């Protein structure tokens, strides 16, 4: 019954009235789009998706009915409704310019469906393409900083860094202007991640045990710190810098708690 | 329709954004610190090590120029005599 | 006078030459390819805001279907051929030609009616509200 949800579409486009009625009729066709199922599912909502990018429906109409058309998606499993994602990114492009916050949660809920399948690869790519830059619609800098920071953690799985380094990049650079400490505790979590993947075990090291020495990071999370700090340590190049970083992690009493604490013990002490 | 545009002579304004690179002098990156920094100074306790952008347009960071400012004081990129017009990104 | 502050307004006006000679390698776009309906008219600027200053606040507002599609041919090009560096899109400069219709008429506004009056060939009957 998609060829019925279009006409009814197309017979509504040409209609006049107030903009509480359009949308309202609009509204519960696209409700009764989405009680179908399959195949008739997805051209009835590919045919929303080509009604709402139409010149003649008016902005409001549009943005608004796309939001509502988003938020009733992740409700719909993970299949059928991610060629029409490609296929709404795409859609939105002579009107991209005129909101990007549809975009932008679409783009938000591909890339996390993706790394739902194990493909940081594709999500990546999908997160990249969001206009950060713009600043029209002026996401937060927490969102710009949280988007960047996704987009630098879904490089660091697959490793392939030289973006990543460009996304932590522009990452810091929004970064002096948040407010969030949980965000900017994730930030430099990630950021000594960075580090510690590049060649920078040294760095890592630093950024670890700095963040090792706080107090709302999970006591479990706060091993694992400084549990990558004793490794970068080990790992990093040996010179007075390490030497300075093994004595500094010669003092926790976790550090006694970790596998590794003979290692630097032999490690310092000189063996 | 009643009103048709026609002509449009709109002006569009470039900048040359992602500036993050490296700073030359340190050779680290723009950011993240500089060798006065994370090789000299071990503290860096209510420090900074901000970036610095000139007349011409080019970035280091603050530590590093002001350090080359000692000897030679022409912006090595360039025989500019390297106003400053912004400190940090 | 000397150079520091001098050398920034003679970088304006280069910068106007830099604008009509960045046209030149765009109207030789436009020889080679033909624009449609979006695109019909375009005498687009380019200029650098290492010279020129922000007029108050560089504003974000919205675009009539026409020059929608113009500049989004324009951003498109400059994207792919002029790549590293990014476009920002203003309202407060600029001027255009507006073909009314007993004759045909072509009013004049400076790029800040442009946006009232296509809401107006959207729907007329509007108020401060709308
Ligand atoms: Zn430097
Ligand atoms: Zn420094
Ligand atoms: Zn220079």
């Amino acid at each position: 019954m998609a060829a019925a949800v279009r006409q009814d579409l197309a017979q509504l486009m040409n209609s006049s009235g107030s903009h509480k009625d359009l949308a309202g009729k609009y509204r519960q066709i696209l409700e009764k789009a989405i009680q179908l199922s399959g195949a008739e599912q997805l051209e009835a909502l590919k045919a929303f998706v080509e009604a709402m990018v139409n010149e003649n429906v008016s902005l409001v109409i549009s943005r608004q009915l796309l939001t509502d058309f988003c938020t009733h998606l992740p409700n719909l499993p993970d299949s059928t409704a991610k060629e029409i994602y490609h296929f709404t990114l795409e859609k939105i492009q002579p009107r991209v310019i005129s909101f990007e916050e549809q975009v932008a949660s679409i783009r938000q809920h591909l890339a996390s469906i993706y790394e739902k399948e194990e493909d940081w690869r594709n999500a990546a790519q999908v997160l990249v393409g969001i206009p950060l830059e713009t600043g029209q619609k002026q996401y937060n800098v927490d969102y710009k900083l949280e988007t960047y920071l996704k987009i630098a953690r879904l490089y660091l799985e697959d490793d392939d860094p030289v973006q990543a380094e460009a996304y932590i990049n522009r990452a810091s650079l929004l970064q002096n202007e948040s407010t969030n400490e949980q965000l900017q505790i994730h930030y430099k979590v990630c950021y000594a991640r960075v580090l510690d993947y590049r060649r920078k075990f040294i760095e890592a090291a630093q950024r670890y045990n700095e963040l090792s020495y706080k107090t709302i990071v999970h006591e479990s999370e706060r091993l694992e710190a400084l549990k990558h700090a004793l490794h970068c340590t080990i790992l990093a190049s040996a010179g007075q810098q390490r030497s300075r970083m093994l004595a500094t992690l010669f003092k926790d009493e976790r550090c006694q708690q970790l596998a590794a604490y003979g290692i630097l013990e032999k490690m310092y002490l000189d063996r | 329709k009643r009103f048709e545009v026609k002509k449009w002579n709109a002006v569009a304004l470039w900048a040359w954004d992602i500036v993050v690179d490296n700073c030359a002098i340190c050779r680290n990156h723009i950011m993240d610190l500089c060798i006065e920094c994370q090789a000299n100074q071990a503290s860096a306790t209510s420090e900074e090590c901000t970036v610095a952008w000139g007349v011409c347009n080019h970035a280091f960071h603050f530590h590093c120029i002001s350090r080359w400012l000692k000897t030679r004081q022409v912006c090595p990129l360039d025989n500019r005599e390297w106003e400053f017009q912004k400190y940090g990104h | 006078c000397g150079c520091q502050f001098t050398s920034k307004l003679e970088g304006m006006f280069r910068d106007m030459s830099i604008s009509n000679t960045t046209m030149d390698e765009f109207r030789q776009h436009l020889q080679a390819t033909g624009v449609s309906l979006g695109g019909v008219d375009l005498t687009v600027r380019v200029l650098t805001t290492g010279y020129w200053p922000t007029q108050s606040a560089t504003p974000k507002c919205n675009i009539p279907p026409a020059p929608r599609h113009a500049f989004e041919i324009f951003r498109r090009f400059y994207l792919a051929k002029h790549s590293g560096r990014q476009l920002t899109l203003q309202h407060h400069m600029g001027s255009a030609d507006l073909n009314a219709t007993t004759r045909k008429h072509i009013l004049q506004v400076s790029t800040f009616q442009m946006t009232i009056l296509m809401l107006f060939n959207n729907r007329e009957k509007y108020t401060f509200e709308e």
